[PDB]
């Protein structure tokens, strides 16, 4: 039933079946929220711990692409590993060639150029047999100031002022539309992100249920520690 | 192209590889191969499924193949796949000897062939080899050994095992009758004869329907020899005499 | 070219000259022969300037990738091994590099000498370049593991100064670096004429 | 040939030659390589012109016998 | 030039090597170990071209340790020596040849002590004693004169000291210190360095 | 080409008001031997470009074939775009540099003359990929024997008419016949103008031998 | 045999000011004892703030300039912005090292303005070894002009001399004078001097005749 | 030359081949790993005891290096391939880095290999889950678990294979800081967790122990039976405290 | 049916359904309009935003100094095609030192996009392009299709609800030729606005303009550079 069609067949509506199925697969992931302000970018992801014997510190849904770029992922994290490695290698290659830092848009474009590079026929061994099942939120600070980007397995990437990905991306985006404004500060962005995460998460928000990282002008990628998270969740 | 593909290396909804199970059914339809490990040696006892009055005499053995100076194997399943696998086994043994100037340990050879089998069961789109193998040999690390390999690529060491037709009954008989640590080659041969007699119930046991090979150490050398017709006839005669004595004493 | 590095109780002292020559012609007197690979790793230039710069920049890229992947800084031994394996693939093709990889890691101060021929040796004191013999003599006469920081600075400066005095391909200014547990610092950059005034005078 | 670098910058004695910087003009690049016999009906003997001596070509490049 | 020497007794192998790493006319290292521990009872001693020695020795070491990890037991010294010879011979005619001179010392639980000699051309020879380098010329005669197959480890150390004293007296190279190791049924034991201050 | 076998001697180029003129002798030399005395070393590329080459004649024939095929393809497209003399010069430079970088050079030095959009083009390409434009050109021995006279005239008179350019070219050809041992007294003169490319020949130069009595 | 290289002459000079950069070269192309042409400038405009000077083997110079132009266009497409002078210098270093075993016989000097608006000058060896300098002479007359720039711009071997910041007019006069001296003593330098002045208002070219002998 | 896409997305966003590989893992024998303060214990159930089989050849616990060892549940041959590749990677890392691997590094390598086999043409995903334990250079005990999809996590105690849900519930109810205070306590905890799904009372248990800077040690049946007898003694102690 | 899953399978009616599905993919994208005068070629694209907090997707891309394109359909396919075109233009400038003619680039695009429509396991490029260029033949407007067919157009519109834009372009094609730059851009903006519902109006956020001409390189006006072109546009006639 799943081999009736190739990986590169269009639907009668003009959509590739596999890309739509990967978009569906995204909605099973944990919710991630990115907010871009004039003071920086903040990323918040639900860890979604399954068992208390599990160590939440081993879950890495926020990663450091470079000193000025961070990535939040939702969907199939094992699929996001290779994309994150490609992003890191691209940033290092750009530094080697040009002695400068990549812009967030160029990194997102380089990662998105890998999305549709799948297919059975006319493919080298080791090529991708299917699209990726992850949505990436790229947040960073470059010469154009802090910027937030969203990428999906369709290969499309756009700039976002504030976006949510994952299972609760519909309710969170509606909440993001109300709370967000252009004059928002970084502290306000973090507080609103944590409030929306608490609203959408099944379990009670705490210092181990979530990840939170920030990138600011003049400061590297910074992942919040447990004491900082405890301080932020003190009053919400 | 996609329409004609059989997808031989895909999982089933229950986590099963159908081609491997079908190859194992093919194994179950093959002839009985028996292996017993003793203190002073290890033997193979295969059933001759190639029987006909117009068939010519076999060169060395129909189902028992020498792999190197210290190892021999017996095959159950598709014959030509068995030929391919035995050629590959000999190649692996010679490659190890070339690299290290020492005879290969038995488990390493079994592991190499099982790796080839697993590679066929995982990728390539080809059907798996429908052969199960019994391995006997001697090496400086573990002495006399007996191994069994599956078309899936799974192997394991044994003291006594059987593959092919009526293998479950033979396994039960060996479980009942094999004595760990007390077996001699003579008692092992008697047990092999009785197990072949009981399992091959449709055809009465004769020296022309079974092939027996033993592996012994003789003054620092490994001796792999196939029992002659008179020797197997004497073994069958002793088994029948013991059976008649038991019948009288009951 | 004269580059030297030695380990003592307060880290690794790295010193170098700054003269680049093309035949008998001085192309530049302001060459940065100490390569700041990372905030924790240093390298030296001796031989081909382009070769050393390119391959140590590749090493810097590799170390940054390693830190990103493993979430931990690479060690001095691992970085030197990476550079040696990188340069061994082009052995016999004409690359001329002699470099010292200096840093501080979990094992303490580290100092490895890596050349394009394939050598990779850990040691206490090293000297590379055409003027390395004079620097070796002076440093060995004045070296001790129990040196004070200012004494180590003076020893490195004096050794490089003597090497530039005796070597025709060494000159310019002496660049001094100190590798400490929390990264390296650029100590100074003193012109050879000022050192001549200080020492002879 | 003239693209040698780092040989003499690493060890005072040894087969390798070259400074820290690549410069063909400073490493015996021919520049305008002219035969001493150019412009002559006969070829000059080996060693006729001592190196470092003021020499005027007898003709342009390409007129070597 | 670097110096290796191996002496095999009834139940031990004694090996030694110079600790000098030299560039041009300068000794860059005074304590440089040339012995690679292949296994719990195998030592590989390698000299030759810069870079080639470490690359080849570490490749062989990793392969031997991989064998031990995969099979649960260790390679015998004979098998390890033959594997090393096969790899060196394969690399001899390839695009990446290794110019290395090797001494393999090992103890086998069944075969006993063993010492193997390999030149850069990858010809393997089993010897009761062997040496490598220019210092081999000055010490192989002493070894021939004084070695006996039943030599004890104390007398073996004395004979090695005699060879190193001859190296001090007659060799033109400065080889002041030597690392000494012994392999027996209990493994590899590091003996005191033989030095000439 | 490692060893050129049959070679051509100097090729001259000169710009005038209204077009360019190119001259080359009709001799292919096998070493010192004048073996092929009726070959053409000037080709018409298209209606606005002409080409003359020195050096290996087989390589010149190969380049002529390739360039002719390119022109045929571009005219097959029929979209109103045609290769300019500058475009041909650039393509030739790229091809020569690519051949030189593979250690398999095309042993030729070519002169490209053209007239497009009311401006003359004169281009030089050598076997190493060295290219430039100049109001006058001369390869081989003409670089020493013909170039000084053209440069002198252009320094006195920067702009020449067609008649003056042809007369100067004839004088340079006569000098080359006098002083070049690989030259011949049978040459062609090719002109490109607003009317197209016109190749004239064979032509001979009037020679004086009165210094033989001195 | 076959030589894939030739020396075509040409001297390239660059001086970096506080708010300006000057790149200058002669326009004579030669080979052996002959002159290919008297109008062949060695200065190429890369961006609105960067000018490169290439001397040496002329075919390599042409190929390298074309490759640099293509790479600048590729960067502008991929990054939606123009390359900076330092980025161009690093990219050129990588490009030159890409041919380490068959080098571009090119002497490269990059002159322009950095991100702070200050003049920047980068000198390159044929295999990509480069550093930032305040002034540099490259080509056939580099050995003649470098000590004079050291004396006059760097105020070296001079005492009781104030290190006055270098002005545009003084730098232009100095460049013209040093190229006049080079044309006097160097046989490959002459027939013109082309000067490119990189300021925040754009790039300005100027031509000065030299002797033709 | 076979380039068929085997693992593809379903309309609901599911990778059916990966789910079937996980189902194949669910049919394997139960493997239990528990992290302690100074020790790491791996316990694997034997599905059946043949009495005619050389037990040394069917061990489900193996060492990847001198500091890392793993257990598995699922397809034995795929596990053998994965173990061989992990051992080769450990040797390569010891070569290039001149340092022994960390548990996280080899776990990452194994997980990346599995993910590669879930997204490459002409092959099916591995049908094994792994429990990778070991000690880092600083001496910190580590326990990781991989799955056919290629995702890994760190754990204090975990169980894979058949009956893994009940064993994991038992570990959740029983894993305490005072239950791993001593090495014998950790061993008894692992044996008790295994006993919740296996029969024969410790006869069907293969138990391994790895200590700080010590080689991996396999308990003989005598030690396992002694521990089972001690566990029965503690059961009788609970009985006497009840009444 | 059984003929709509492979690009190598003809139907009994002499049609290939996968190509038509890719054409539907093109029809799914937002509308863009291309039109040219005697001296200029203009692309006006109606950008779309995923959400109120998301920036509008790029629709006009730089190819060369004389060529720009506007995309409609799969964005990754559009980026692949744009990279191929950029490489072709760079190769042309490297080999011949002249800009690549627009028609020859469009022919190359068609040749490249025809290959996947005839090989098993490949799929048609699910993007349609409007190409604006200027060369020796003047300004050009070109339209490419997933069917690998391309058209030379006086004006064209592709994307969702492009039929109204095409009708407006049909009406005003007679005067498109003699318009100046501002008039031509206003005509294109009116055609693009014809695709919008009544409650929606053209603003500086969802309008992107690309212009190339005789003395003007290809330039993209996106947010604040669009206001001069938007200024002067009358209200919707309804």
């Amino acid at each position: 039933s799943e081999y009736d069609r190739g990986v590169n067949t269009f639907s009668p509506e003009g959509r590739l079946f596999q890309v739509e199925y990967a978009i569906e697969a995204i909605k099973l992931g944990s919710t991630a929220i990115g907010i871009q302000t004039s003071e920086g970018v903040c990323l918040a992801v639900e860890k979604r711990i399954t068992s208390p014997l599990m160590e939440p510190s081993s879950i890495e849904k926020i990663v450091e692409i470079d000193a000025h770029i961070g990535c939040a992922m939702s969907g199939l994290i094992a699929d996001a590993k290779t994309l994150i490695d490609k992003a890191r290698v691209e940033t290092q290659n750009h530094w080697f060639t040009y002695n400068e830092t990549m812009t967030v848009e160029s990194v997102t474009q380089a990662v998105s150029n890998l999305a549709l590079q799948f297919g059975e026929e006319d493919a080298d061994p080791g090529a991708m047999s299917r699209p990726f099942g992850v949505a990436l939120l790229f947040g960073g600070v470059d010469e154009k100031g802090p910027q937030l980007f969203h990428m999906d397995p369709s290969g499309t990437f756009v700039q976002c002022d504030a976006r949510a990905i994952g299972s609760a991306s519909e309710g969170a985006q509606s909440s993001l539309q109300e709370v967000y404004h252009k004059s928002m500060t970084l502290k306000e962005a973090i507080k609103s992100s944590l409030i929306i995460l608490k609203q959408v998460m099944e379990e009670k928000l705490n210092a181990t249920n979530i990840e939170l990282a920030t990138v600011q002008p003049g400061q590297n990628f910074h992942m919040f520690t447990k004491e900082e998270l405890e301080e932020v969740i003190k009053d919400i | 192209s996609r329409r004609y593909d059989s997808r031989t290396t895909i999982f089933s909804p229950e986590g099963r590889l159908y081609q491997v199970e079908y190859a194992m059914e093919a194994i179950g339809h093959a002839g009985t191969c028996l292996g017993i490990l003793a203190n002073d040696g290890v033997l193979l006892a295969a059933e001759r499924r190639n029987i006909h009055k117009l068939l010519d005499e076999v060169f060395f053995s129909e189902k028992i193949y020498k792999l190197n100076e210290d190892m021999a194997c017996s095959v159950a399943g598709i014959t030509s796949d068995a030929n391919v696998l035995t050629n590959e086994l000999r190649l692996i043994a010679q490659r190890y000897l070339l690299q290290y100037q020492e005879p290969i340990p038995c488990e390493q050879l079994v592991t190499a062939l099982c790796d080839i089998k697993q590679a066929y069961t995982q990728f390539g789109g080809k059907r798996p080899f429908g052969v199960s193998l019994l391995y006997i040999g001697w090496d400086k690390h573990y002495g006399f050994q007996l191994y069994q390999s599956d078309p899936s690529g799974n192997y394991g060491g044994w003291k006594a095992t059987c593959i092919g037709n009526n293998s479950a009954a033979a396994v039960s008989m060996l479980k009942q009758d094999y004595k760990e640590g007390e077996m001699t080659l003579k008692s092992a041969l008697a047990l092999a004869i009785k197990v072949l007699n009981k399992t091959m119930d449709v055809s009465k046991l004769s020296a022309e329907k079974v092939e027996i090979a033993t592996l012994t150490r003789e003054n620092g050398k490994t001796v792999i020899r196939v029992l002659k017709q008179k020797e197997v006839e004497q073994l069958i005669k002793k088994h029948e005499e013991e059976e008649a004595k038991a019948e009288r004493e009951k | 070219t004269t580059t030297l590095a030695f380990k003592f109780r307060h880290g690794v002292i790295v010193a170098a000259d700054s003269r680049a020559t093309a035949g008998a012609y001085i192309a530049s007197q302001t060459v940065k022969k100490v390569i700041e690979i990372n905030p924790y790793l240093l390298g030296t230039m001796a031989g081909g300037a382009a070769d050393c710069s390119f391959w140590e920049r590749l090493l810097a890229r590799q170390c940054r990738i390693y830190e990103l992947r493993n979430k931990e800084r690479i060690s001095v031994a691992a970085a030197s091994k990476l550079l040696a394996n990188m340069v061994y693939q082009y052995k016999g093709m004409g690359l001329s590099m002699g470099t010292m990889i200096c840093g501080w890691d979990k094992r303490g101060p580290g100092l490895y000498y890596v050349d394009s021929e394939g050598n990779r040796i850990s040691g206490a004191t090293f000297s590379v370049g055409s003027g390395s013999v004079y620097a070796y003599g002076v440093m060995d006469r004045g070296y001790s593991y129990d040196l004070e920081v200012e004494e180590a600075y003076d020893l490195a400066r004096r050794a490089i100064y003597q090497a530039t005095y005796r070597d025709a391909y060494s000159g310019g200014s002496v660049s001094l670096y100190h590798v400490r547990e929390d990264g390296w610092i650029r100590v100074s950059s003193d012109n050879v004429a000022d050192l001549h005034d200080k020492y002879s005078g | 040939g003239p693209f040698v670098v780092g040989g003499e910058d690493l060890d005072p004695f040894g087969p390798r030659r070259g400074g820290m910087i690549v410069d063909p003009l400073r490493s015996g690049f021919p520049r305008a390589l002219i035969d001493p016999s150019s412009g002559l009906p006969n070829r000059l003997p080996p060693g006729a012109v001592p190196p470092g001596a003021r020499f005027d070509p007898f003709g342009p490049i390409g007129t070597s016998p | 030039m670097e110096y290796l020497i191996g002496i095999q007794g009834p139940d031990y192998v004694l090996v030694a090597s110079d600790r000098v790493a030299a560039s041009n006319i300068v000794q860059m290292k005074d304590d440089h170990d040339k012995m690679f521990k292949m296994s719990e009872k195998i030592l590989l001693l390698c000299v030759g071209e810069a870079g080639d020695t470490v690359q080849f020795a570490e490749y062989i070491q990793k392969n031997v340790q991989l064998y031990k990890m995969r099979n649960g037991y260790e390679l015998s010294p004979t098998a390890a020596a033959n594997f090393t010879r096969r790899n060196l011979a394969d690399y001899l005619r390839s695009r990446t040849p290794y110019h290395v001179n090797l001494l393999l010392a090992g103890y086998d639980e069944h075969e006993g002590p063993a010492l193997y000699y390999m030149d850069y051309l990858a010809a393997l020879a089993k010897a009761p004693f062997a040496a490598h380098g220019y210092g081999a010329f000055l010490t192989l005669s002493i070894l021939d004169r004084y070695y006996t197959p039943t030599i004890s480890r104390e007398k073996a150390v004395e004979l090695l000291r005699k060879c190193l004293e001859e190296l001090q007296k007659r060799f033109i190279l400065n080889l002041p210190t030597f690392s000494v190791r012994i392999i027996d049924r209990n493994g590899i034991h590091d003996l005191d360095n033989i030095s000439f201050p | 080409t490692q060893n050129p076998m049959v070679t051509g001697t100097s090729v001259l180029g000169l710009k005038f008001e209204g077009g360019v003129v190119i001259a080359a002798d009709m001799l292919g030399s096998y070493g010192s031997l004048a073996r092929f005395r009726n070959i053409s070393r000037i080709m018409r590329v298209n209606n606005s470009t002409m080409l003359g080459a020195s050096g290996d004649y087989a390589d010149f024939q190969y380049l002529k074939q390739v360039l002719g095929q390119m022109v045929i393809d571009e005219e097959l497209l029929g979209d109103g775009h045609s290769y300019s003399p500058k475009a041909i010069h650039s393509w030739l430079t790229r091809a020569m540099y690519s051949r030189r970088s593979k250690m398999n050079p095309l042993w030729n030095t070519m002169v490209i003359g053209g007239y497009a959009d009311g401006e003359s083009f004169l281009g030089y390409v050598d076997m190493l990929g060295v290219a430039y434009e100049a109001p006058s050109l001369a390869t081989g021995y003409g670089a020493y024997l013909a170039q000084p006279l053209l440069r002198e005239v252009l320094e006195k008179q920067p702009v020449l008419s067609q008649t003056e350019a042809r007369e100067l070219v004839e004088r340079c050809m006569r000098v080359l016949y006098y002083r070049d041992a690989r030259s011949y007294n049978r040459f062609q003169i090719a002109t490109v103008t607003e009317k197209g490319v016109e190749i004239e020949g064979p032509l001979s130069a009037e020679t004086n031998w009165d210094i033989a009595h001195m | 045999r076959f030589s894939p290289y030739a020396f075509n002459g040409g001297t390239v000079l660059a001086i970096a000011g506080e708010d300006f950069s000057i790149v200058a070269s002669d326009t004579r192309l030669s080979e052996g004892f002959s002159i290919h042409t008297r109008d062949s400038p060695k200065c190429y405009k890369l961006t609105d703030k960067t000018v490169i000077g290439c001397s040496g083997f002329h075919g390599d110079c042409l190929t390298l300039t074309k490759i640099i132009e293509a790479r600048l266009k590729m960067y502008k497409h991929s990054n939606n912005k123009a390359m900076t002078t330092g980025a161009i210098a690093a990219m050129l270093s990588t490009i030159l090292y890409s041919r380490r075993f068959f080098p571009y016989y090119v002497y490269n000097i990059i002159g322009g303005l950095d991100e702070e608006g200050k003049g920047a000058v980068y000198s390159f060896d044929p295999v990509g070894s480069y550093q930032r300098d305040s002034f540099k002479a490259g080509g056939s007359a580099s050995a003649m002009l470098q000590p004079l720039l050291d004396n006059q711009v760097g105020f070296k071997n001079m005492q009781n001399v104030e290190h006055v910041p270098l002005s545009l007019d003084r730098a232009m006069r100095l460049v013209k004078d040093v190229f006049i001296s080079a044309a006097e003593r160097d046989v490959y330098t002459g027939d013109a001097l082309k000067v490119c002045i990189v300021t925040k208002e754009g790039i300005r070219g100027e031509t000065v005749p030299l002797r033709k002998d | 030359s076979y380039d068929r896409a085997i693992t593809v997305f379903s309309p609901d966003g599911h990778l059916f081949q990966v789910e079937y590989a996980q189902e194949a893992v669910k049919k394997g024998s139960t493997a239990v790993g528990v992290r302690g303060k100074d020790i790491v214990v791996l316990g694997v159930e034997k599905k059946s005891v043949a009495k005619l089989q050389d037990e040394r050849t069917v061990r489900k616990i193996c060492a990847l290096d001198d500091n890392v060892c793993m257990a598995f549940a699922g397809l034995t041959a795929d596990a053998r391939i994965v173990i061989n590749r992990a051992r080769v990677e450990c040797q390569s890392h010891r070569l290039t880095v001149e340092d022994p691997v960390t548990v996280e590094y080899i776990t990452r390598y194994i997980a990346s290999l599995k993910q590669r086999y879930t997204q490459s043409n002409g092959r099916r995903p591995f049908g094994i889950s792994a429990l990778i334990v070991g000690f880092d250079f600083d001496g910190t005990p580590r326990l990781y678990q991989t799955d056919p999809s290629g995702t890994y996590h760190a754990w204090k105690a975990n169980a894979i294979g058949r009956g893994a849900k009940s064993v994991r519930e038992f570990l959740e109810k029983n894993y305490t800081d005072e239950a791993i205070e001593t090495d014998d306590l950790t061993i008894k905890l692992v044996i008790k967790a295994l006993l919740e799904v296996v029969q024969s009372g410790g006869k069907n248990i293969e138990l391994a122990v790895m200590r700080r800077d010590q080689p991996l040690k396999i308990l003989n049946p005598e030690e396992i039976e002694k521990y089972v007898a001690e566990i029965e003694k503690e059961k009788e102690e609970n009985e006497k405290k009840k009444q | 049916n059984q003929y709509d899953n492979d690009v190598t399978v003809w139907s009994p009616q002499g049609r290939i359904h996968q190509i038509e599905y890719a054409m539907e993919a093109v029809k799914q994208g937002s509308a863009t309009v291309g039109l040219k005068s005697k001296t200029h070629a203009v692309l006006v694209a109606l950008k779309r935003a995923q959400s109120e907090l998301a920036a509008h997707q790029k629709k006009i891309l730089h190819v060369d100094n004389h060529i720009g394109i506007s995309i409609a359909g799969l964005t990754a396919d559009a980026r692949l095609l744009c990279n191929f075109m950029r490489q072709e233009c760079l190769d042309s400038r490297f080999v011949f030192d002249r800009p690549l003619p627009v028609s020859r680039l469009v022919s190359l695009i068609g040749s490249k996009t025809q290959i996947p429509t005839q090989r098993y396991g490949r799929r048609p490029y699910g993007v349609g392009l409007l190409i604006a260029g200027y060369d020796d033949m003047g300004p050009h407007i070109f339209q490419t299709c997933p069917s690998a067919n391309y058209f030379d157009c006086r004006a064209m519109s592709i994307g969702a609800r492009s039929q109204s834009a095409r009708t407006y372009l049909e009406r005003h094609m007679s005067e498109f030729m003699e318009c100046n730059l501002n008039e031509l851009v206003k005509h294109g903006l009116r055609a693009l606005r014809e695709t919008l519902p009544a409650e929606q109006d053209l603003t500086t956020k969802n309008v992107s303009i690309g212009i190339v001409g005789k003395d003007l390189e290809f330039t993209i006006y996106d947010d604040d550079d669009v206001s001069p072109f938007l200024e002067g546009l009358e209200e919707r006639p309804q």
